């Protein structure tokens, strides 16, 4: 059973998406494993928040707010839905041998960062040295007039 | 340091509010419309219990701590429940006790003879690892903790006969027990008593008659051993059988307590005068841990139903629960004034008497011991490794940390907060908002260090009530247990300091049948409400346990709160299976001291082995983490930085003269005591050695440039006070007690005050 | 009486459905047992929340949000409303005979879950052993460069 | 004196009723018993919450929302306004003689309810006996597999 | 990752920017370092709030409100996002020689301010001495009539 | 720096004012001391809240809400903003010479107010002695009937 606080905003968004197109109804019926009829998949949405979350993962254009509301209400549907929703992304063939060419150089970045302090300290030191000479001259002249 | 607004307590601190405790995501919760008074006088609290190490490979059976290992394997192992765990253990024990072939086969193995008797002289020895490895094959299961409890049962009954080697040992860790019982913890304390009744029948098997006929005759057949074990196994199995559901006992004894606590129960479903006069209901009625467990029960379940016969069965199920509690358990009944005495409170007062800021804190004791070990494998691709302690490093760091514990008290932090808030106060009443509350609990940040958890997620859990789903189970299951403990401890403190409590019943939205909540009747002698209620009539009725703290007086803690260090020194021969890597840290460090001597900069590097008395860089050694020391130092640092930021915010908008001089003198007095504190740290064992090494690295670098020796009256003193401040920061840097960002910000705060100049200005004489 | 918060959303929706079609007025008069006039059925709705829930279940295209809001605000009515609004689902002829073939499969699934841990752990381990080898090589190389 | 949160929704509704038709002005002037001028009735509404609720009971279409809001925010006026707004329902002459024929039915229903439990338990038992037999077989087969 | 309260305002602004022009897609792809596809940069935004802040620093017309809302609900991204988002201003050639001529003016202003009080007291004194004589006469006459 | 809560309501107001007319751009550039480019004045607004208050004072209709919101969230800017944003009121020719004729009047008013009570009591007493005699007769009649 799905809670009514979620269901009030979750049901008409799915119904409007079905009224927009029925080509996603066969997709969600083959995805969850229910009957292809809209009343059957809507009853499955009303009776199971996991099925509701899988439908709100199949459509997320309008069902993003309802997905966030079911997310904020039930945590366990998210803990199970991260496992049930997993697509392994395509990896490049050149990726690991390409990443081997940067070992010589990330080491150099870290050996600088340990000396300077933080990462932000390194970035700000880099910007301060790359900065123009007239800013150093302005700093010296404000110190000459007696300001700090 | 957790800061909350006592007025907007919903959006400020939802994780500790009673509206959230009984299911109000909205702010809608009533003032005391319909009421019924109550007086609590007892509570089920746990003892002063911290985690420890216990070994299982020996011939002993300690029933309470095998129960505790079941608790940790079921809960902290990611398993289902200790109820299901004890159910599968009863099935396993039934299968091995009602089977005569097993107690013959593994006596044939460990005696060596199937049919013929053994003589008294030809008695050999088999180690218990071997009998465990064949018990795994004969009586299979999927839980090692059953094979251990069978193994040392048979080693206990054969150890006087001399058939086993006493050599091997083997150790696990046990965990941290909560203080305040959940509904599920009450269910588990009912199942653990039945498991203890199971195991204490196995613990009493003697084989004295078998040893006596062995000595008298000279021989015995293996069939006498196989009978004498399989009789005792069934005598424990007979204790195992015929029990109640712990769920259906606790849910039935909490529901009738609900129906005779509430003021608006129906006349139909209402306990009659027999069960109400049950011997013990008058004691379980005035109990507080049961109230918060009832709230959690009806929170989780939503409702409650009775199963037992409500007239004569339930009037003899109740003393079974009373016996399960009153047995030696983790949870013992104590008076309500005893359990929450480490909390303290202070406030910042207006001219009318009204609080502006209220501080609630835990009083701790600084633990000042430390251990250094090295991990030594047994075989590759086997995590059976064991680990050797090293004196002469742990002794050095203990002797360094022992003076630092004598300068970091917890009362002397709130005592400095109050001086800040009395020194920056104006003359004008506080009406716009309630008195903001800071609560300093070092235990939150201490568990954040102990579990390697971001502090943002714990502060977010206490703020918005809910925990995060991204992080793993072994940190989320401790976050939720910790959060329940903070809610329960707040209500024990509030009821023990306002004993005038009156039970209402929430039925506004009413997503339940009946869900109860207390209200308080504290008398105030004030006029403008902190929080949001009405102050009418000389006393206020508030539903929330935190506002009732916001109307108290200053309270002084009578007991410190103590955390003890783990024990690696005593059992140093056993092998260690518990995760030593999460509770130990890598220890390596580099620092450098720079000083300008007449337009020339001189730098002196230093390493950790040069400070520790070592000559060679050793790289295997690991320190067991000092989470209590690190938590106290982190609370001190965050409070120092916050006080300085508020004085820098008030000095700009003072718009006065005497008050402005007061703020400036407060900042100067503050920074010089900080400087003297760090400099007193830098005269200890590691600090003095860092001084005597960095001076030598500086002096042998001025070798080429001939320079004239200086006055040696003030110059020695100035360079001494600068090298000691450097060493004092470096030692707290090298132990984990201070991050480099916070040491650097603390150095900026000490540097922009000219604090060393104001300290050397009192080592001159005019 | 019916709640005012419930009535402000329940009354104009029912009156709008009445003004849409009167066949539903005759239908809800036959269903509840009130007089067929709109004033009589509205006086029943404003008086009894069970009858209000029955009418808001009889009209379902336009009264869904008001129906779920009544179900939020009155949790006591939910048991009796679920009992009175009940229909038997048409069961399939081949269903239990098709289900009895799966005792061989579910037993193996649950035996694997007993060894692994949870069903979430079984799903994640099946995904990992279904995963490509390049990700294992990538994790080995990040560990080789010194990154945990 | 009427509450401002009530009055900000009540006063434009009464103004809209006056802008709808002026016969209702004379009707509420005859009903309340004030002067027939719209300024006088609009002053009487703001002066007395009882008079405000009586006006919002006189006019019915647009004033129902403001009437329910008044009933929310004013609990003390509820019993007095229920007393002042009472009209006898028309009773049919054969109602009591038709009711007297039903005691034979109701006594048996109350006895069966006392046996079973509540009326909800009686309804659930009647549904469980009226249900198809394949559900009994399905329950038996799920217990045969070992699922409870 | 990015909080949903920020993300529900961030995602439609990025969607409107991409639907308005596709050149800014290539701009943010070169700026952050993600793939040029809208799905990839939107996944980077939904995964990392620093990347979300870099995109909202790239697009500036309709992204200011989402940028400030991210700066509200993420206090810890602010310093690193400021260090990453730094464009040095173009200093004029005449500025420090122009500033060198105001040492005469500023020292006299500071001496008079140390005489009077604060800079606010100097400004109030200068306005009072510049103010019209009729105000002095009005102050004298109001004191003469017995008012202070 | 400027708070984001102020900035969200402040920045598009100044942008809409510049889009309304460019004649205000040179006005606020002369008033603050910025360059005539809108990016320069917008950087000055986002950097300094005193400059933000001066711009929201120069544009008056569309930025009064952002002005009051800045004055809510920054109590520190208020005195310095009142010191900078000052314009002298024009005084009438015969103002003080006209005011000199009221020492006869206001002394008598204050001496009467001392005997009466408050100024509110003097206003109510003046209205009571200005009021018609029929109210006195009605008070005496309601006391004749024993109502008090």
């Amino acid at each position: 059973m799905l809670l009514p606080v979620v269901a009030r905003a979750a049901v008409p968004a799915i119904e409007s998406a079905i009224a927009a197109t029925p080509g996603l109804v066969s997709r969600i019926a083959a995805a969850i494993g229910s009957k292809v009829s809209p009343s059957a998949i809507l009853a499955a949405v009303k009776s199971n928040p996991v099925v509701a979350g899988l439908t709100l993962a199949q459509i997320g254009s309008t069902g993003y707010d309802a997905y966030q509301q079911l997310l904020e209400n039930h945590p366990e549907v998210a803990e199970m839905l991260k496992d049930l929703s997993f697509k392994a992304d395509e990896i490049q063939p050149d990726f690991i041998g390409n990443l081997g060419q940067y070992r010589e150089e990330l080491e150099l970045v870290e050996d600088a960062a340990r000396f300077v302090g933080g990462m932000s300290n390194l970035i700000r030191l880099r910007q301060a040295l790359e900065l123009d000479i007239k800013y150093y001259g302005l700093k010296m002249q404000l110190n000459d007039m007696g300001y700090r | 340091m957790f800061n909350l607004k006592v007025k907007d307590l919903n959006g400020s601190a939802r994780g500790l509010t009673q509206a959230f405790a009984i299911g109000e995501l909205k702010n809608q919760l009533s003032v005391g419309a319909l009421q019924l008074p109550l007086q609590f006088t007892r509570t089920f609290s746990a003892s002063m219990t911290s985690e420890l190490l216990w070994e299982v490979g020996k011939g002993n059976i300690d029933p309470v701590m095998y129960a505790r290992l079941f608790f940790q394997y079921a809960q902290a192992g990611g398993a289902l429940s200790v109820d299901e765990l004890v159910n599968q253990f009863t099935e396993y024990h039934q299968s091995t006790a009602c089977n005569p072939e097993i107690w013959r086969k593994l006596t044939a193995y460990i005696t060596g003879s199937s049919n013929r008797a053994i003589k008294a002289d030809a008695v050999g020895k088999v180690p218990p690892t071997a009998i465990l490895e064949q018990l795994r094959t004969l009586a299979p299961s999927e839980h090692e903790l059953f094979h251990h409890i069978t193994t040392d049962f048979v080693c206990h009954v054969l150890s006087p006969l001399g058939f086993i080697l006493p050599d091997a040992a083997y150790v696990y860790r046990v965990g941290r027990t909560a203080t305040y019982p959940n509904f599920y913890a009450l269910v588990d304390c009912v199942r653990a008593s039945d498991l203890r009744r199971m195991l204490t029948a196995l613990s009493s098997v003697d084989s004295k008659m078998l040893q006596a006929t062995f000595k008298a005759k000279g021989a015995l057949a293996p069939a006498l051993i196989s009978q004498h074990l399989a009789n005792a196994a069934t005598t424990a199995f007979e204790r195992s059988r015929g029990n109640f559901d712990a769920n259906a006992v606790v849910s039935s004894v909490l529901t009738i307590l609900g129906r005779l606590w509430s003021p608006s129960t129906p006349k139909e479903l209402d306990p009659s005068a027999r069960l109400r006069n049950t011997n013990g209901i008058d004691q379980l009625r005035s109990n507080l841990a049961l109230f918060i467990a009832y709230q959690d029960m009806v929170k989780q379940r939503g409702r409650a139903e009775v199963i037992f016969s409500d007239e004569e069965l339930s009037s003899t199920i109740i003393p079974w629960f009373i016996e399960a509690m009153s047995e030696v358990s983790p949870f013992k009944l104590r008076p309500i004034n005893e359990t929450t005495s480490y909390i303290g409170q202070t406030s910042a007062i207006d001219h009318m008497g009204q609080p502006s800021h209220v501080v609630v804190y835990e009083d701790w004791q600084f633990a000042k011991e430390i251990t250094a070990f090295t991990p030594v494998k047994l075989a590759n691709n086997s995590n059976q490794r064991f680990l050797d302690v090293e004196p002469g490093i742990s002794d050095r760091m203990s002797a360094t940390l022992a003076p630092i514990g004598n300068t970091f008290a917890v009362s002397a932090f709130v005592k400095n907060r109050t001086a800040v808030y009395e020194a920056v106060s104006q003359r004008g009443t506080v009406n716009s908002n309630g008195a903001e509350m800071t609560l300093g609990f070092p235990s939150v940040v201490e568990r954040d260090y102990a579990l390697d958890r971001d502090p943002m997620v714990a502060i977010a859990a206490l703020r918005t009530g809910i925990v995060d789903e991204s992080l793993e189970a072994r940190a989320s299951n401790d976050l939720k247990r910790s959060m329940f403990n903070y809610y329960a401890a707040v209500m024990h403190y509030a009821v023990a300091h306002n004993p005038e409590v009156v039970v209402s019943e929430h039925q506004g939205v009413a997503a339940e049948q009946g869900s109860l909540y207390l209200v308080w009747n504290v008398r105030t002698e004030l006029r403008i409400p902190v929080g949001y209620n009405a102050i009418e009539g000389g006393s206020i009725r508030t539903p929330e346990p935190l506002e009732a703290i916001a109307y108290n007086k200053p309270i002084q803690p009578s007991e410190v709160l103590q955390a003890k260090v783990l024990d690696l020194a005593n059992h140093t021969t056993s092998i260690h299976i518990w995760p030593w890597h999460e509770a130990s840290t890598e220890f390596a460090y580099e620092d450098a001291y720079s000083v300008t001597i007449r337009n020339k900069r001189y730098t002196a590097e230093v390493k950790e082995f040069e400070l520790l008395g070592l000559g060679q860089r050793r790289e295997r050694v690991r320190i067991l983490k000092p989470t209590v020391a690190h938590a106290i130092i982190q609370m001190w640092y965050s409070w120092f930085v916050e006080d300085d930021r508020t004085l820098a915010a008030a000095r700009r908008t003072s718009r006065d003269d005497a008050e402005k001089l007061a703020i400036d003198g407060r900042r100067m007095q503050n920074a010089v005591t900080l400087l003297r504190k760090i400099e007193m740290i830098g005269t200890t064992g590691i600090g003095a050695s860092a001084v005597h090494l960095a001076q030598s690295r500086i002096v042998d670098q001025m070798a080429g440039r001939g320079l004239i020796d200086d006055s040696s009256d003030l110059h020695v003193g100035i360079n001494r006070h600068r090298i000691r401040i450097w060493a004092g920061l470096a030692v707290l840097q090298m132990m984990g007690l201070l991050s480099r960002s916070e040491a650097e910000a603390l150095t900026k705060v000490l540097g922009d005050s000219n604090a060393l100049g104001m300290v050397v200005a009192t080592t001159d004489i005019d």
